[PDB]
RNA sequence: AAAUGGAUGACGCUUAAGCCCCAUGUGCGUGAUUGCCCAUUAUUCCUUUGGUGAGGGCGGCUAUAUGGUGAGAAAGUGUAGCCCUCCCGAUGUAGACGUGGCGUGGGGGUGAGGACGAAGCCGAUGGCGCGAGCCUCGGAUGGACCCGCCUCUAG
């Protein structure tokens, strides 16, 4: 019932959820992971944002062409993620009201995290990396 | 027998050898890496200096899977890829990704 | 390929202009064959 | 005066038609010249030779006589022949021919630019200086 | 499954006319890879031994016959081959197998092996289910008694398709190349 | 091969010690002689850099008179004009090898060329090699894999020793001493393989039962 | 093509209907169910003659 | 057109079960209607062959037509056997054969089906003025046959998508060309 | 059993890489009906060229200055084809024919150019044409004539 006009209309494949952990696969953040939060208003690109404290990784636009959503999926009911505009990646050291948006949605989602039963191997999980070592074949894992 | 066709290459991949295997692969991009000998123009020559050297990259994808064995086609964009990289490395990137 | 075994004998030999130098020649060509296209008249189809 | 410029302009073929084995003689012009020998490869279409000129290889004609900057061109000789390019200029860009002199030259470019005519080899520096 | 050359059996007559009302039907069985050629053999017999042709002929059923259960058996397949050398050779052999078809195309296999004989100048005569002590061959024989137990020896073993190599460390099972 | 004194001066200047490219070595004892051939010759011209050792335990099928037959006809060839410029028979395994996989390569293209000088052929394993690493073999021309067990075979090393080869009692005494030294050496450094083993099962005693339990799951320990 | 295989034969949307209640679960275990039932009587009747 | 389809062939059913049951046998009608592909090129082709090909519209390899199989069609599919393959349509093949590759002969002109409009106005009459009427006048035999077949252009295919047995050789001994009775339908899938 | 050293094309191959026969994707006695490679061939798409070619528009009133969008439209064999759709053919020795097809010396007309530099000559000077060829650029070359278009003529 969804016309094409209308900004919830999106086509991005089942896999990519809010709450879904993917892996990064091209960027300077090659190889590590991150939680998806939401896609943008129109058809656009999906906002990531890895806790900073765990893997590094900032709030950032990715395309879903980019990523490896894997079937591990954090509950993000509580964060609302209302705050996620497109005008804040829109504006051209970082500023004091991008590093406060920050912190306050890295609370949000560390609070979710720890409300998973297992939260501790998680949070490790997070931590991780992932490299294609010599003699693996990608085509035949799961995911 | 007859001759080449140099408009399509063939690549192997390691750990792949099936069909059902090169399907996986349908559609990624490649890039074959080399050198010149004096420093051209790049991507993000002005933004990141850094990356200036004699490196050059050629691009393409894989359209189709070639004999039974995991052999794959590739096309290079719009040109044929120069013959001195017959027995050289390839790179296969796992984008754009299906998964 | 297709076979073409008798195709080419069955062309005839058709002339669509007048050698002639004549202008008022070609006046009337022009006339007849305006009158010809825009009509139903066998007449008129045999005079061009 | 910006032109209707295509989107895309196909060649057929860029390399030119030369007659076969040109460079092993001096004498030997390079145009083209239609082989008629008994034994002749060329003629005889062996894998290795060169290609025979034929009607396959024709431009399209919706792009056909047109230069690379969208124009074509039409030859000039004096102030008078800039006035039949003037209401068709975004279509035909005049040329100046090689002999006229360097006194009537100037008198034909300060027309031009003045009347808002390209021309392929008038002032370099004139048609950049806006208006 | 494996077998090619299915069992068919055809019923055919010659077309009614007005010096043979109600002409007498006849039935064959025939051993061929498909029902097209099945069909070509039953002319090709009703030919040669009534003096009726395709045309005027009718076909009145073909279909494929059902076997036995499966189990291990005895087969003796009476059989004809031709040769220019020495004309038409005729001769019985006993296989083991499962099932009619099974046994039937072996023996076109083997025939070939050992006469160099293709498809089209044989004729089969028969094949039935022999029991025990009736096999007059030793080479068949000797799978009957109980307790009949070998072992694998000269074992030429290959990996899954999906795990075959080209390089492999000496000591181990791990893989170099491929 | 041997550096020169610019070689040295740069690697000086740039504090370069040593380098060792990837290099596959190959244990050619009882392989068949075709059927490896056809198999390298493929790798090379993929890229690959192949060191093959053993080279005199190399089998052919046939009996050694049929073999040694052969070879002699072959030793009849020569440019009867000059036969200095005739065909050249070398003698030697490792370049019967060498000359075999030459004759499956396009030997009169630069590409051809190339891919033959990034293989070296030796007989038994000499001392620059014994250190480099685990050896491979080819499953696929192996002998227990190709031949039936019934059937004559002539080993490599003994067919070329009656047509001309003078080295096949220097290669016997190296390999004894090798098999001496080595064998020694891994008769020692047994009881550090055994304190390892030990300390792995030390260890799901002393480390976490969680971890253990995901371990016996995965069938490790 | 759908539309044009509708512009075509405007009879299709019924007769992929029909294909689609053949495929039908439930319908089509009644219909195999039935069939044997009918066939199985018809031999004893026609043998017991 | 569907009703008579389903009618038709759940009545023939009916009477093979009834002879089957009573042991009798019951004989089936002839085959009428015969599809023909050429399979071969155009060299090396003598005169007589060559005139029977130009008369059956196929002067291209991988061209098909539909033609009625009486005594005087007969006799001349024989003398051209290894230059065509051919056997009995069913419903789906002719279907496929006219909505996917159907063109007219109008005017002169090869136009591709696009509209019942076209198909109305081509044939003037009143018993062909939609799709569905070219079918059944073909399945069947029907009583405008040549009608509607002359006035489609010969059918061009693609070839069959996965592979040969055998271009010389008949399909008894294992080859391609002759009469292949119902598996023609298998052949002509993969060439569509 | 032969005359230079040499040929299943060579190497080589014997749980064949030999001979006769049988099969096929993912899963070969539970997936019925395509294992894979290579054409100037077949299907489909784009462009050219020629037709025994097939259709359509052509009586210009909607309204509009520059500093809602701007240019064309010829009653026509043949072009820089009047324009827009659609269908069918395209190789070829000897040979025939066509071309508002190319090029050279001179005559009749018409229109220009030149000491602020004609003809001629030189070229990693590019652009246009399927092509014969045409045009521009540079000369740290030259020093007095020459060309476009329609027709006539030929050493
Ligand atoms: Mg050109
Ligand atoms: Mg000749
Ligand atoms: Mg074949
Ligand atoms: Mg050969
Ligand atoms: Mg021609
Ligand atoms: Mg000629
Ligand atoms: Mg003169
Ligand atoms: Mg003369």
């Amino acid at each position: 019932k969804v016309s094409r006009k209308s900004p919830e209309y999106s086509t991005v494949r089942k896999s990519c959820k809010p709450g879904t952990i993917a892996i990064i696969l091209a960027g300077r953040f090659r190889g590590r992971r991150a939680v998806i939060l939401k896609q943008l208003p129109k058809n656009g690109p999906l906002v990531i944002s890895g806790p900073m404290k765990y893997s590094g990784v900032p709030i950032r636009r990715i395309d879903s062409r980019y990523i490896i959503a894997t079937s591990t999926r954090v509950d993000l009911t509580g964060v609302d993620t209302s705050a996620i505009t497109p005008e804040i990646f829109k504006r051209e050291t970082v500023s004091d009201e991008r590093a406060q948006l920050q912190n306050a949605i890295d609370t949000a989602l560390i609070q979710a995290i720890k409300k998973d039963p297992l939260g501790k191997e998680m949070a490790g999980y997070l931590h991780s990396v992932f490299t294609i070592k010599p003699g693996d074949a990608p085509h035949r894992l799961k995911w | 027998l007859h001759g080449q066709n140099k408009n399509t290459a063939l690549v192997r991949i390691e750990n792949v050898n099936t069909t059902e295997d090169a399907k996986w692969y349908v559609g990624k991009r490649v890039c074959y890496v080399y050198h010149g000998y004096k420093i051209k123009r790049c991507v993000r020559w002005s933004k990141a200096p850094a990356r200036r050297s004699n490196t050059r990259a050629i691009w393409g994808r894989i359209t189709r899977p070639h004999g039974t064995s995991g052999t794959v086609r590739v096309k290079f964009n719009g040109s044929s890829v120069p013959a001195s990289a017959i027995g050289r490395r390839i790179r296969v990137y796992l984008y754009p990704s299906r998964i | 390929g297709v076979d073409l075994t008798g195709v080419q004998k069955k062309k005839r030999v058709v002339r669509h202009h007048t050698y002639s130098t004549n202008p008022y020649i070609k006046l009337l060509i022009k006339l007849y064959k305006f009158l010809g296209k825009r009509t139903n008249s066998p007449f008129n189809k045999l005079i061009h | 005066v910006k032109p209707f410029v295509p989107r895309n302009i196909v060649k057929k073929r860029t390399k030119k038609f030369t007659r076969h084995r040109c460079e092993l003689f001096p004498q030997l012009s390079s145009s083209w010249r239609k082989p008629r020998g008994e034994d002749s490869p060329v003629r005889r279409r062996y894998k290795g030779q060169k290609a025979m000129p034929n009607k396959g290889y024709g431009s399209d004609r919706r792009t056909k006589y047109i230069t690379p900057s969208g124009f074509k061109n039409f030859p000039v000789n004096n102030v008078q022949d800039l006035y039949m390019l003037l209401m068709q200029n975004r279509k035909y860009a005049g040329v100046i021919s090689h002999t006229v002199g360097a006194k009537a030259r100037k008198a034909i470019v300060r027309k031009a630019h003045e009347l808002d005519v390209r021309l392929i080899n008038g002032n370099a520096k004139l048609r950049r200086v806006d208006v | 499954v494996r077998p090619h050359l299915r069992h068919y059996c055809v019923v055919g007559r010659e077309t009614p006319s007005e010096k043979n009302p109600q002409p007498t039907v006849y039935k064959f069985e025939v051993f061929a890879p498909n029902f097209v050629v099945a069909k070509s053999r039953f002319w090709r017999m009703m030919r040669e031994k009534n003096k009726v042709k395709s045309t005027h002929g009718d076909v009145l059923s073909c279909k494929v016959v059902k076997d036995r259960k499966l189990a291990a058996r005895n087969y003796s397949v009476d059989i004809a081959y031709y040769s220019q050398r020495c004309g038409y050779t005729h001769m019985v052999k006993e296989f083991r197998d499962v099932c009619k078809a099974g046994a039937v195309s072996q023996a076109y296999n083997d025939l070939a092996s050992r006469h160099r004989a293709r498809y089209h100048n044989i004729e089969v005569l028969g094949v039935k289910s022999i029991p025990n002590h009736e096999v007059r061959r030793l080479n068949v024989a000797q799978f009957h008694p109980h307790n009949l137990s070998f072992p694998l020896l000269q074992r030429r073993v290959k990996a899954p398709r999906k795990d075959r190599v080209i390089f492999v460390k000496k000591n181990s099972k791990r893989a170099v190349v491929a | 091969v041997l550096p020169s004194r610019r070689s040295l001066n740069r690697s000086s200047r740039k504090g370069f010690k040593k380098h060792r490219p990837d290099i596959i070595v190959i244990d050619l004892k009882d392989h068949v002689l075709g059927r490896a051939a056809a198999i390298v010759a493929k790798q090379l011209l993929l890229g690959k850099k192949i060191t093959v050792v053993r080279c005199e335990k190399l089998t052919i099928a046939g009996s050694e008179i049929r073999n040694k037959i052969k070879y002699l006809q072959f030793l009849r060839k020569r440019k009867l004009s000059n036969p200095k410029l005739g065909p050249f028979h070398h003698r030697s395994p490792s370049d019967v090898f060498i000359r075999t996989v030459r004759s499956m390569l396009p030997r009169y293209t630069k590409r051809g060329q190339r891919a033959l000088r990034q293989l070296v052929a030796y007989e038994g394993v000499p001392v620059n090699v014994v250190r480099t690493g685990g050896r491979v073999v080819i499953p696929k021309a192996q002998r227990h894999n190709c031949y039936r067990n019934e059937r004559r075979f002539t080993v490599l090393g003994n067919m070329c020793k009656h047509v001309g080869w003078k080295y096949s009692d220097v290669v016997e005494k190296l390999e004894a001493a090798r098999i001496e030294k080595s064998g020694r050496h891994h008769k020692k450094m047994e009881k550090v393989r055994v304190a390892w083993k030990n300390a792995r099962k030390e260890a799901l005693k002393k480390m976490p039962q969680k971890n253990v339990e995901v371990l016996k799951k995965f069938g490790l320990a | 093509n759908r539309r044009l295989r509708l512009r075509l034969n405007p009879f299709q949307k019924k007769e992929k209907a029909m294909a689609k209640g053949m495929q039908n679960k439930k319908n089509r275990e009644a219909r195999h169910a039935a069939k044997v039932v009918r066939l199985a009587k018809a031999r004893k009747n026609v043998a017991k003659a | 057109y569907s009703r008579e389809y389903r009618s038709t062939e759940k009545k023939l059913a009916g009477l093979r079960r009834n002879a089957r049951q009573h042991g009798n046998y019951y004989l089936e009608a002839k085959p009428k209607v015969a599809v023909v592909t050429r399979i071969r090129g155009i060299a090396k082709v003598p005169p007589k062959q060559r005139k029977i090909l130009q008369l059956l519209r196929l002067r291209q390899i991988f061209n098909t037509v539909f033609v009625r199989l009486n005594k005087p069609m007969e006799n001349m599919l024989r003398a051209v056997e290894p230059y065509i393959a051919y056997g009995y349509p069913s419903l789906s093949t002719v279907r496929a054969m006219v909505y996917k590759r159907g063109h007219l002969k109008i005017n002169g002109q090869r136009v591709k089906i696009t509209d019942n409009q076209m198909i109305k106005d081509k044939y003037h009459n009143d018993d062909i003025v939609c799709a569905e009427d070219i079918v059944n006048q073909i399945y069947a035999c029907g009583k405008h046959f040549r009608t509607v077949t002359n006035g489609l252009w010969p059918f061009k295919l693609a070839p069959p998508a996965g592979g040969m047995r055998q271009k010389r050789r008949h399909f008894v001994e294992g080859g391609d060309y002759g009469n292949r009775d119902t598996l023609i339908n298998r052949f002509l899938a993969r060439m569509i």
